[PDB]
Protein backbone atom coordinates (compact mmCIF):
# COMPACT_ATOMS: atom_id res chain seq x y z
CA UNK A 1 0.00 0.00 0.00
CA UNK A 2 2.36 2.26 -1.25
CA UNK A 3 -0.87 5.52 -1.38
CA UNK A 4 0.51 6.38 2.70
CA UNK A 5 3.49 7.10 2.20
CA UNK A 6 3.09 8.73 -1.23
CA UNK A 7 0.04 11.11 0.72
CA UNK A 8 2.48 11.39 3.69
CA UNK A 9 4.97 13.33 1.60
CA UNK A 10 2.67 15.29 -0.39
CA UNK A 11 0.62 16.41 2.30
CA UNK A 12 2.99 17.18 5.47
CA UNK A 13 6.45 17.06 3.65
CA UNK A 14 5.54 18.78 0.22
CA UNK A 15 2.55 20.61 2.22
CA UNK A 16 0.98 21.04 -1.06
CA UNK A 17 -2.57 22.30 -1.58
CA UNK A 18 -5.15 20.01 -2.15
CA UNK A 19 -5.36 21.23 -6.05
CA UNK A 20 -2.16 19.75 -6.66
CA UNK A 21 -2.05 16.09 -6.17
CA UNK A 22 -0.23 12.98 -7.99
CA UNK A 23 -2.81 12.82 -10.37
CA UNK A 24 -3.17 16.20 -11.68
CA UNK A 25 1.06 16.59 -11.76
CA UNK A 26 2.94 14.52 -13.47
CA UNK A 27 6.12 15.95 -12.86
CA UNK A 28 5.30 15.50 -8.94
CA UNK A 29 4.26 11.72 -9.73
CA UNK A 30 7.46 10.84 -10.95
CA UNK A 31 9.53 12.20 -7.84
CA UNK A 32 7.70 10.88 -5.99
CA UNK A 33 9.06 7.52 -6.25
CA UNK A 34 12.85 9.05 -5.36
CA UNK A 35 11.33 10.91 -2.45
CA UNK A 36 9.74 8.00 -1.05
CA UNK A 37 13.31 5.96 -1.29
CA UNK A 38 14.87 8.28 0.60
CA UNK A 39 13.02 8.16 4.22
CA UNK A 40 15.41 9.81 5.42
CA UNK A 41 15.88 13.84 5.97
CA UNK A 42 12.09 13.99 5.94
CA UNK A 43 12.71 17.00 8.72
CA UNK A 44 14.25 18.97 5.99
CA UNK A 45 11.63 19.96 4.75
CA UNK A 46 12.97 23.08 2.30
CA UNK A 47 15.09 20.88 0.75
CA UNK A 48 12.39 18.69 -1.08
CA UNK A 49 10.23 21.67 -1.47
CA UNK A 50 13.40 23.29 -3.11
CA UNK A 51 14.14 20.19 -4.89
CA UNK A 52 10.01 19.96 -6.57
CA UNK A 53 11.20 23.71 -7.75
CA UNK A 54 13.47 22.84 -9.93
CA UNK A 55 12.44 19.91 -11.39
CA UNK A 56 9.31 21.90 -12.45
CA UNK A 57 12.14 24.55 -13.93
CA UNK A 58 13.74 21.69 -16.07
CA UNK A 59 10.09 20.26 -17.12
CA UNK A 60 9.58 23.54 -18.59
CA UNK A 61 12.91 24.09 -19.90
CA UNK A 62 13.64 24.49 -24.31
CA UNK A 63 17.26 24.66 -23.90
CA UNK B 1 37.04 23.45 7.27
CA UNK B 2 40.24 23.04 8.67
CA UNK B 3 42.42 20.45 6.38
CA UNK B 4 43.12 21.05 2.90
CA UNK B 5 40.64 19.90 0.73
CA UNK B 6 42.11 17.20 -1.43
CA UNK B 7 40.11 15.59 -4.46
CA UNK B 8 38.19 12.93 -1.97
CA UNK B 9 36.09 15.82 -0.57
CA UNK B 10 34.98 17.89 -3.99
CA UNK B 11 31.77 17.04 -5.34
CA UNK B 12 30.35 17.98 -8.58
CA UNK B 13 27.12 19.61 -8.77
CA UNK B 14 24.20 18.20 -10.99
CA UNK B 15 23.07 20.72 -12.49
CA UNK B 16 19.03 20.33 -13.62
CA UNK B 17 18.29 16.90 -11.47
CA UNK B 18 17.32 15.78 -8.54
CA UNK B 19 20.18 16.63 -6.38
CA UNK B 20 17.98 16.52 -2.36
CA UNK B 21 20.97 15.29 -0.61
CA UNK B 22 22.88 18.46 -1.83
CA UNK B 23 20.19 21.14 -0.77
CA UNK B 24 20.20 19.77 2.66
CA UNK B 25 24.03 19.54 2.65
CA UNK B 26 23.58 23.36 2.34
CA UNK B 27 25.47 25.02 5.14
CA UNK B 28 27.37 21.99 5.71
CA UNK B 29 31.24 22.42 6.36
CA UNK B 30 33.58 20.32 4.47
CA UNK B 31 32.13 18.88 1.38
CA UNK B 32 33.13 21.41 -1.46
CA UNK B 33 30.02 21.54 -4.48
CA UNK B 34 31.55 23.12 -7.48
CA UNK B 35 30.91 23.16 -11.14
CA UNK B 36 33.14 20.79 -13.17
CA UNK B 37 34.25 23.26 -15.09
CA UNK B 38 38.06 24.61 -13.93
CA UNK B 39 39.02 28.13 -15.47
CA UNK B 40 42.15 28.76 -17.38
CA UNK B 41 45.65 30.60 -16.60
CA UNK B 42 44.13 34.09 -19.11
CA UNK B 43 40.75 34.02 -17.85
CA UNK B 44 42.17 33.48 -13.98
CA UNK B 45 44.25 36.74 -14.74
CA UNK B 46 41.17 38.49 -15.98
CA UNK B 47 39.59 37.76 -12.76
CA UNK B 48 42.39 38.97 -10.72
CA UNK B 49 42.67 42.15 -12.81
CA UNK C 1 24.93 -4.12 -8.89
CA UNK C 2 21.85 -3.53 -11.03
CA UNK C 3 23.64 -2.25 -14.51
CA UNK C 4 20.83 -2.23 -16.20
CA UNK C 5 19.40 -1.98 -20.29
CA UNK C 6 16.28 -1.30 -22.34
CA UNK C 7 15.08 -3.73 -25.25
CA UNK C 8 17.04 -6.70 -24.39
CA UNK C 9 15.42 -10.16 -23.43
CA UNK C 10 16.79 -11.32 -20.46
CA UNK C 11 18.77 -14.00 -21.90
CA UNK C 12 21.02 -11.28 -23.44
CA UNK C 13 20.91 -8.98 -19.88
CA UNK C 14 22.25 -12.37 -18.50
CA UNK C 15 24.79 -12.98 -21.19
CA UNK C 16 26.40 -9.45 -21.20
CA UNK C 17 26.53 -9.64 -17.16
CA UNK C 18 28.27 -13.28 -17.48
CA UNK C 19 30.76 -11.73 -20.18
CA UNK C 20 31.75 -8.74 -17.36
CA UNK C 21 31.98 -11.07 -14.77
CA UNK C 22 34.59 -13.88 -16.84
CA UNK C 23 36.41 -10.71 -18.55
CA UNK C 24 39.80 -12.15 -17.60
CA UNK C 25 39.14 -15.94 -17.99
CA UNK C 26 39.51 -15.66 -21.78
CA UNK C 27 42.22 -14.03 -24.09
CA UNK C 28 42.12 -11.11 -26.00
CA UNK C 29 39.99 -9.13 -23.33
CA UNK C 30 39.30 -6.31 -25.81
CA UNK C 31 36.44 -5.34 -26.40
CA UNK C 32 36.28 -5.53 -30.20
CA UNK C 33 37.67 -8.96 -30.44
CA UNK C 34 34.22 -9.65 -29.42
CA UNK C 35 31.60 -8.92 -31.95
CA UNK C 36 29.16 -10.95 -30.72
CA UNK C 37 28.54 -9.45 -27.53
CA UNK C 38 28.71 -6.11 -28.94
CA UNK C 39 26.42 -7.00 -31.92
CA UNK C 40 24.01 -8.10 -29.04
CA UNK C 41 23.70 -4.91 -28.09
CA UNK C 42 20.84 -3.84 -29.81
CA UNK C 43 22.02 -3.15 -33.68
CA UNK C 44 19.53 -2.55 -36.45
CA UNK C 45 16.85 -4.37 -34.29
CA UNK C 46 15.94 -1.26 -31.83
CA UNK C 47 15.77 2.68 -32.53
CA UNK C 48 18.45 4.19 -32.48
CA UNK C 49 18.73 6.54 -28.84
CA UNK C 50 18.01 3.13 -27.40
CA UNK C 51 20.84 1.14 -28.75
CA UNK C 52 23.14 4.16 -27.94
CA UNK C 53 22.42 4.01 -24.31
CA UNK C 54 23.09 0.23 -24.06
CA UNK C 55 26.10 0.53 -25.90
CA UNK C 56 27.13 3.43 -23.46
CA UNK C 57 25.74 1.76 -20.78
CA UNK C 58 27.98 -2.26 -21.68
CA UNK C 59 31.06 0.59 -21.87
CA UNK C 60 31.23 2.24 -18.58
CA UNK C 61 30.52 -1.23 -17.22
CA UNK C 62 33.32 -2.89 -19.02
CA UNK C 63 35.58 -0.01 -18.10
CA UNK C 64 34.46 -0.31 -14.38
CA UNK C 65 35.56 -3.94 -14.36
CA UNK C 66 38.81 -2.93 -16.24
CA UNK C 67 40.09 -0.18 -13.53
CA UNK C 68 38.61 -2.74 -10.95
CA UNK C 69 41.08 -5.84 -12.28
CA UNK C 70 44.28 -3.63 -12.92
CA UNK C 71 47.21 -5.70 -11.46
CA UNK C 72 49.55 -4.67 -9.15
CA UNK C 73 53.26 -3.79 -10.30
CA UNK C 74 55.36 -3.66 -7.22
CA UNK C 75 56.48 -7.25 -7.40
CA UNK C 76 57.51 -7.26 -11.05
CA UNK C 77 59.35 -3.57 -10.58
CA UNK C 78 61.24 -5.11 -7.27
CA UNK C 79 62.61 -8.44 -9.29
CA UNK C 80 63.58 -6.33 -12.06
CA UNK C 81 65.55 -4.08 -9.45
CA UNK C 82 67.36 -7.21 -7.88
CA UNK C 83 68.12 -8.57 -11.21
CA UNK C 84 69.61 -5.88 -12.57
CA UNK C 85 71.99 -5.15 -9.55
CA UNK C 86 73.06 -9.14 -10.13
CA UNK C 87 73.99 -7.93 -13.68
CA UNK C 88 75.70 -5.32 -12.57
CA UNK C 89 78.09 -7.36 -10.38
CA UNK C 90 78.38 -9.93 -12.54
CA UNK C 91 79.42 -7.40 -15.45
CA UNK C 92 81.60 -5.76 -12.78
CA UNK C 93 83.61 -8.66 -12.07
CA UNK C 94 83.80 -9.98 -15.74
CA UNK C 95 87.16 -9.79 -17.44
CA UNK C 96 86.17 -7.79 -20.74
CA UNK C 97 88.93 -7.26 -23.47
CA UNK C 98 88.41 -3.69 -22.60
CA UNK C 99 87.47 -2.21 -18.96
CA UNK C 100 86.32 1.83 -20.92
CA UNK C 101 83.36 1.28 -22.12
CA UNK C 102 82.26 -1.56 -20.00
CA UNK C 103 82.46 0.84 -16.70
CA UNK C 104 79.98 3.32 -18.21
CA UNK C 105 77.61 0.84 -19.07
CA UNK C 106 77.88 -0.84 -15.61
CA UNK C 107 77.55 2.65 -14.29
CA UNK C 108 74.16 3.03 -15.97
CA UNK C 109 73.12 0.25 -14.71
CA UNK C 110 73.72 1.10 -11.39
CA UNK C 111 72.25 4.36 -12.30
CA UNK C 112 69.11 3.00 -12.18
CA UNK C 113 65.62 3.60 -9.70
CA UNK C 114 61.71 3.70 -10.52
CA UNK C 115 59.88 7.00 -10.00
CA UNK C 116 56.45 6.74 -8.10
CA UNK C 117 54.81 7.25 -11.20
CA UNK C 118 54.68 4.43 -13.47
CA UNK C 119 54.39 6.76 -16.77
CA UNK C 120 58.38 6.88 -16.61
CA UNK C 121 58.79 3.13 -16.32
CA UNK C 122 58.92 2.55 -20.10
CA UNK C 123 62.16 4.52 -20.97
CA UNK C 124 64.38 3.63 -18.04
CA UNK C 125 63.60 -0.06 -18.39
CA UNK C 126 64.50 0.57 -22.71
CA UNK C 127 68.16 2.39 -21.27
CA UNK C 128 69.02 0.09 -18.55
CA UNK C 129 68.60 -3.30 -21.23
CA UNK C 130 70.59 -1.84 -23.99
CA UNK C 131 72.94 -0.89 -21.74
CA UNK C 132 72.58 -4.97 -20.58
CA UNK C 133 72.52 -6.56 -23.91
CA UNK C 134 76.01 -4.09 -25.17
CA UNK C 135 77.45 -5.61 -22.24
CA UNK C 136 76.44 -9.45 -22.67
CA UNK C 137 77.10 -8.71 -26.53
CA UNK C 138 80.65 -7.66 -25.24
CA UNK C 139 80.86 -10.06 -22.89
CA UNK C 140 80.86 -13.11 -25.83
CA UNK C 141 82.74 -10.39 -28.43
CA UNK C 142 80.40 -10.08 -30.48
CA UNK C 143 80.28 -6.84 -33.50
CA UNK C 144 77.62 -4.68 -31.84
CA UNK C 145 76.14 -1.96 -34.18
CA UNK C 146 78.39 1.33 -34.08
CA UNK C 147 76.52 3.36 -37.13
CA UNK C 148 76.01 6.76 -36.78
CA UNK C 149 72.61 7.71 -35.09
CA UNK C 150 71.89 3.88 -34.41
CA UNK C 151 71.83 2.10 -31.17
CA UNK C 152 71.79 -1.72 -30.22
CA UNK C 153 68.34 -3.85 -30.55
CA UNK C 154 67.08 -5.30 -27.60
CA UNK C 155 66.93 -9.41 -28.61
CA UNK C 156 68.09 -12.46 -26.29
CA UNK C 157 71.85 -13.64 -26.45
CA UNK C 158 72.62 -17.22 -27.08
CA UNK C 159 68.72 -18.76 -27.26
CA UNK C 160 67.58 -21.24 -29.85
CA UNK C 161 65.22 -19.73 -32.55
CA UNK C 162 62.41 -21.84 -31.51
CA UNK C 163 62.93 -20.53 -27.39
CA UNK C 164 63.42 -17.26 -28.96
CA UNK C 165 59.85 -17.45 -30.68
CA UNK C 166 57.94 -19.41 -27.53
CA UNK C 167 59.24 -16.65 -25.55
CA UNK C 168 57.62 -14.46 -27.98
CA UNK C 169 54.23 -16.18 -27.96
CA UNK C 170 54.60 -15.79 -23.86
CA UNK C 171 54.85 -12.14 -24.47
CA UNK C 172 52.41 -11.71 -27.16
CA UNK C 173 49.74 -13.62 -24.83
CA UNK C 174 50.66 -11.52 -21.85
CA UNK C 175 49.79 -8.27 -24.03
CA UNK C 176 46.59 -10.14 -25.05
CA UNK C 177 45.46 -10.76 -21.22
CA UNK C 178 47.19 -8.26 -18.97
CA UNK C 179 45.77 -9.92 -16.12
CA UNK C 180 46.55 -13.31 -17.01
CA UNK C 181 50.54 -14.45 -16.16
CA UNK C 182 51.15 -17.53 -18.63
CA UNK C 183 54.68 -18.89 -16.68
CA UNK C 184 57.22 -20.38 -18.40
CA UNK C 185 58.27 -23.89 -18.83
CA UNK C 186 60.99 -22.82 -20.94
CA UNK C 187 63.82 -22.43 -18.38
CA UNK C 188 66.69 -19.53 -19.73
CA UNK C 189 69.16 -20.68 -17.62
CA UNK C 190 72.28 -22.96 -19.71
CA UNK C 191 75.26 -24.91 -18.72
CA UNK C 192 76.52 -24.18 -22.23
CA UNK C 193 76.07 -20.17 -20.79
CA UNK C 194 78.06 -17.62 -18.90
CA UNK C 195 76.70 -16.44 -15.47
CA UNK C 196 76.09 -12.84 -16.97
CA UNK C 197 74.26 -14.13 -20.70
CA UNK C 198 71.55 -15.63 -18.16
CA UNK C 199 71.53 -12.87 -16.05
CA UNK C 200 70.60 -10.34 -18.68
CA UNK C 201 67.88 -13.10 -20.62
CA UNK C 202 66.53 -12.88 -17.29
CA UNK C 203 66.56 -8.89 -17.27
CA UNK C 204 65.50 -8.73 -20.65
CA UNK C 205 62.68 -11.08 -20.02
CA UNK C 206 61.41 -8.77 -17.21
CA UNK C 207 61.34 -5.47 -19.04
CA UNK C 208 59.90 -6.59 -21.89
CA UNK C 209 57.15 -8.06 -19.53
CA UNK C 210 56.62 -4.45 -17.83
CA UNK C 211 56.66 -2.91 -21.28
CA UNK C 212 53.86 -4.93 -22.81
CA UNK C 213 51.79 -4.78 -19.49
CA UNK C 214 52.42 -0.66 -19.34
CA UNK C 215 51.74 -0.05 -22.98
CA UNK C 216 48.60 -2.44 -23.13
CA UNK C 217 47.08 -0.78 -20.56
CA UNK C 218 47.46 2.68 -21.15
CA UNK C 219 46.41 2.21 -24.90
CA UNK C 220 43.11 0.43 -23.60
CA UNK C 221 41.86 2.99 -20.91
CA UNK C 222 42.31 5.36 -23.69
CA UNK C 223 40.15 3.60 -26.17
CA UNK C 224 37.84 2.92 -23.46
CA UNK C 225 37.53 6.40 -22.62
CA UNK C 226 37.26 7.35 -26.59
CA UNK C 227 33.97 5.23 -26.62
CA UNK C 228 32.38 6.75 -23.71
CA UNK C 229 33.06 10.05 -24.98
CA UNK C 230 31.97 9.72 -28.88
CA UNK C 231 28.45 7.70 -27.65
CA UNK C 232 27.85 10.42 -24.64
CA UNK C 233 28.31 12.93 -27.36
CA UNK C 234 26.25 10.94 -29.98
CA UNK C 235 23.35 10.54 -27.81
CA UNK C 236 23.21 13.76 -26.19
CA UNK C 237 22.93 15.19 -29.76
CA UNK C 238 19.77 12.42 -30.43
CA UNK C 239 17.73 13.31 -27.05
CA UNK C 240 18.12 16.76 -28.33
CA UNK C 241 14.79 16.33 -31.48
CA UNK C 242 12.67 15.97 -28.17
CA UNK C 243 11.61 18.33 -25.46
CA UNK C 244 9.48 16.32 -23.02
CA UNK C 245 10.54 16.64 -19.18
CA UNK C 246 11.71 13.04 -18.96
CA UNK C 247 14.47 13.61 -22.24
CA UNK C 248 15.19 17.00 -20.48
CA UNK C 249 16.55 15.00 -17.56
CA UNK C 250 18.88 12.63 -19.27
CA UNK C 251 20.46 14.82 -21.10
CA UNK C 252 20.85 17.05 -18.07
CA UNK C 253 22.52 13.48 -16.46
CA UNK C 254 24.59 13.30 -19.82
CA UNK C 255 26.10 16.96 -18.72
CA UNK C 256 29.04 15.21 -17.03
CA UNK C 257 32.26 15.04 -19.98
CA UNK C 258 34.01 11.98 -19.22
CA UNK C 259 37.84 12.26 -19.20
CA UNK C 260 38.47 10.18 -15.91
CA UNK C 261 37.93 6.74 -14.72
CA UNK C 262 36.51 8.59 -11.14
CA UNK C 263 33.96 10.79 -13.38
CA UNK C 264 32.95 8.00 -15.23
CA UNK C 265 32.05 5.65 -12.37
CA UNK C 266 29.73 8.95 -11.31
CA UNK C 267 28.18 9.07 -14.49
CA UNK C 268 27.27 5.24 -14.42
CA UNK C 269 25.97 5.36 -10.80
CA UNK C 270 23.91 8.30 -11.21
CA UNK C 271 22.52 6.86 -14.35
CA UNK C 272 21.63 3.52 -12.43
CA UNK C 273 20.02 5.48 -9.72
CA UNK C 274 17.56 7.68 -11.85
CA UNK C 275 16.70 4.87 -14.81
CA UNK C 276 13.00 5.09 -13.63
CA UNK C 277 13.27 8.47 -14.33
CA UNK C 278 14.42 8.64 -17.50
CA UNK C 279 13.51 5.40 -18.56
CA UNK C 280 10.00 6.17 -21.13
CA UNK C 281 11.88 8.81 -23.11
CA UNK C 282 13.15 5.33 -24.94
CA UNK C 283 11.27 3.42 -27.49
CA UNK C 284 11.32 -0.07 -27.16
CA UNK C 285 10.41 -2.92 -29.63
Amino acid sequence: KRDEKHRHVVNVVLELPTEISEATHPVLATMLSKYTRMSSLFNDKCAFKLDLLRMVAVSRTRR
Amino acid sequence: DRQPLNPANIEARHHGVSDVPRLGAMDADEPLFVDDYRATDDEWTLQKV
Amino acid sequence: MSLQFIGLQRRDVVALVNFLRHLTQKPDVDLEAHPKILKKCGEKRLHRRTVLFNELMLWLGYYRELRFHNPDLSSVLEEFEVRCVAVARRGYTYPFGDRGKARDHLAVLDRTEFDTDVRHDAEIVERALVSAVILAKMSVRETLVTAIGQTEPIAFVHLKDTEVQRIEENLEGVRRNMFCVKPLDLNLDRHANTALVNAVNKLVYTGRLIMNVRRSWEELERKCLARIQERCKLLVKELRMCLSFDSNYCRNILKHAVENGDSADTLLELLIEDFDIYVDSFPQS
